[PDB]
C-alpha cells in the first residue's frame, strides 16, 4: 500500500488558465469588469463665472 | 518500555573516515502486520534543537546528506557515516516507535579526533 | 517552513501550577497529532505526552502519570500542556514537536520547536 | 493525477494575466515536439497511414497533423 | 515533470506489474469522456469538420474520432 | 514571483508506466529477465540402483 504524495505541484499546473485575486484580508477579488451609465447631469464646470 | 542499548558512548574518528554507531533493542520493532521495521535517528547539533535523519531504517528524511545511511534488522540497527564533517557532531539518538512509551536510547556523541 | 515557537517557560517553586503553549504556523494545524518531548541537562531526551488528531485520545508516559495535562485549540493554532505537582526533578528543557508527514507511523517526529526552558527550584 | 485539465477554456476571462499566462502558452507544443523528437519512426508510420487512407491531398496533411498530434497528447 | 508525457510506451517492460497500471490503464480515455460530457457543444463542430473533409465515410469517421481525441488532450 | 509549489506528487504519475525497485541498501530490482545454458552432463540422478 503506497500514498500518492503532494498534489500541491499539480495542481499549480491544474490551474493554468485561472485567474489569481489577493487573499490577505477577506477577498480583494481583481480582474473583474463593470458596465455603468453616468447621470453627468448636476455636474457643474465651477471655472465659468 | 523498550530497553535501547547504543554501543559506543562516543566516538573519536578522524576527518574522512567511517563512523558506525550500533543500537540494539530489547524487543522486536517489527510491527508484524505491515513487516516494517519502526526506528528513528535524531541529530541533535551543539546548542539546537535536534532534527530527524532516518526514519525507519532504510528510508532518510529529506534536507539530509547521502552520506548517512541506517542499516540492521530485528533488534540490532546500525548506521553508517562514510565521510564525517565538522557539522556531524553532535547527539545522535536511536529511538523505538514501535509502543506508544516513547523510549529513546542513551545519549551518544561524536567528536572529531 | 514549518514554524514551531515556545511559550510558558519560567522559574517556579515546587508544587505551583504552570501551563506552556505551543505556537504552530507553516501548516494545517487542526489534522494533525502534537507531542510534547523534554531533555533534561547531561541526559537524553525524555518522551512527556501526545494528543493524536482525534482530541480524545490523549496519552503519557509512566513517570508523568497522572500529574500532567496534555490540550490542543484548533483554532488559535496553540498547544497547551498544563502540567501540576512539579518537582525539581521534572525541571527540563521541553520539546514540541510535529508528526511525521511521510511515514507510516501514527506517531512519530518531523520538526522540533525552538524549545523553552522551565526551571524548577526551592 | 490533476495535473492534465487545465483551466484553459472555461471562457470566464478577463484583462488581466491567468496563473501562467506565459509559462502555459506553449506547454502542449513543447510536449508534443519533444516527443516527436523523442520518437522519430512514428513519423514514418503517420506518413504511411496517411498516404494508405487519405484520397485528396488535403485530407492526407490533415490526417498526418492530426495522428501526430493526437499521439504524444494521448499519451 | 508535468504529469503529461508518462513513462509508458518506452518498452523495458517485464512480467513483474509496473507502477499504477491499476489506476492509469484508464485515465486518458476517462478524461477524454468527462471533458466530452462537460463540453457536449464541441461535438456540433467535430461533426461539421467531418462531413466538410473526405468523400467517403471511412475517413469521415477516422478524421471524427482524431478531432474528439485531440481537441480534449491537446486543451 | 511565486515558487510554484512542490512536483514530489505532480511527476509521481508522470513516472506511471515504469517498473518499482527497493533501493534499501543494496539495490534489489525484482524485475527484469536473463538468459542461461543450462549444460546438464555432470547432474546424476541419485538412488539409481
Ligand atoms: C495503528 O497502529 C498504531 C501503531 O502504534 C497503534 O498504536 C497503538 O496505540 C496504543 C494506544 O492506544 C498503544 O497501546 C499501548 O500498549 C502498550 C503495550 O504494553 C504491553 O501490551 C499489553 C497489551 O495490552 C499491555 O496490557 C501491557 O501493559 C504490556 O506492557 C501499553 O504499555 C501502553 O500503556 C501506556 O498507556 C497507558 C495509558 O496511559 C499507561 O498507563 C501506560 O503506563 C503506558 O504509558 C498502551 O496501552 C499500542 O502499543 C500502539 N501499538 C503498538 C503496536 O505499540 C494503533 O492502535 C493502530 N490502530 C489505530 C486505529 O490507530
Amino acid at each position: 500500500v503506497v500514498v500518492l504524495g503532494s498534489q500541491e505541484g499539480a495542481m499549480h499546473t491544474a490551474l493554468t488558465g485561472a485567474t489569481e485575486i489577493q487573499n490577505s484580508g477577506g477577498t480583494s477579488i481583481f480582474a473583474g469588469h463593470l458596465k455603468c451609465r453616468l447621470k453627468m447631469d448636476k455636474l457643474e464646470l465651477k471655472g465659468m463665472s | 518500555h523498550i530497553v535501547m542499548t547504543q554501543s559506543p558512548l562516543s566516538l573519536s574518528v578522524t576527518p574522512g573516515q567511517p563512523a558506525s554507531i550500533s543500537c540494539k533493542s530489547s524487543q522486536i520493532s517489527s510491527w508484524g502486520s505491515d513487516g516494517k521495521t519502526y526506528l528513528y535517528w535524531y541529530l541533535q547539533k551543539p546548542g539546537q534543537s535536534p532534527q530527524l535523519l532516518i526514519y525507519e531504517v532504510s528510508s532518510r528524511f529529506s534536507g539530509v546528506s547521502d552520506r548517512f545511511s541506517g542499516s540492521g534488522s530485528g533488534t540490532d540497527f546500525t548506521l553508517k557515516i562514510s565521510r564525517v564533517q565538522a557539522e556531524d557532531v553532535g547527539l545522535y539518538y536511536c529511538m523505538q516507535g514501535l509502543h506508544l512509551p516513547l523510549t529513546f536510547g542513551q545519549g551518544t556523541r561524536l567528536e572529531i579526533k | 517552513q514549518v514554524e514551531l515557537v515556545e511559550s510558558g517557560g519560567d522559574v517556579v517553586q515546587p508544587g505551583k501550577s504552570l501551563r506552556l503553549s505551543c505556537a504552530a504556523s507553516g501548516f494545517t494545524f487542526t489534522n494533525y497529532a502534537m507531542h510534547w518531548l523534554r531533555q533534561a541537562p547531561g541526559k537524553g531526551l525524555e518522551w512527556v505526552a501526545v494528543i493524536s488528531s482525534d482530541v480524545n485520545d490523549k496519552y503519557y508516559a509512566d513517570s508523568v502519570k497522572g500529574r500532567f495535562t496534555i490540550s490542543r485549540d484548533n483554532s488559535k493554532n496553540t498547544l497547551y500542556l498544563q502540567m501540576n505537582s512539579l518537582t525539581p526533578e521534572d525541571t527540563a528543557v521541553y520539546y514540541c514537536a510535529r508528526e511525521q508527514a511521510v511515514g507510516t507511523n501514527p506517531w512519530a517526529f518531523d520538526y522540533w520547536g525552538q524549545g523553552t526552558l522551565v526551571t524548577v527550584s526551592s | 493525477s490533476v495535473a492534465l485539465a487545465p483551466h484553459v477554456g472555461m471562457g470566464l476571462d478577463t484583462r488581466t494575466q491567468t496563473w501562467m499566462s506565459a509559462e502555459g502558452a506553449w506547454r502542449q507544443v513543447e510536449k508534443v515536439e519533444t516527443w516527436a523528437l523523442r520518437h522519430p519512426g512514428f513519423t514514418i508510420l503517420a506518413l504511411f497511414l496517411a498516404h494508405y487512407i487519405g484520397t485528396s491531398l488535403t485530407q492526407k496533411v490533415v490526417i498526418f497533423i492530426l495522428l501526430m498530434l493526437v499521439t504524444p497528447s494521448m499519451t
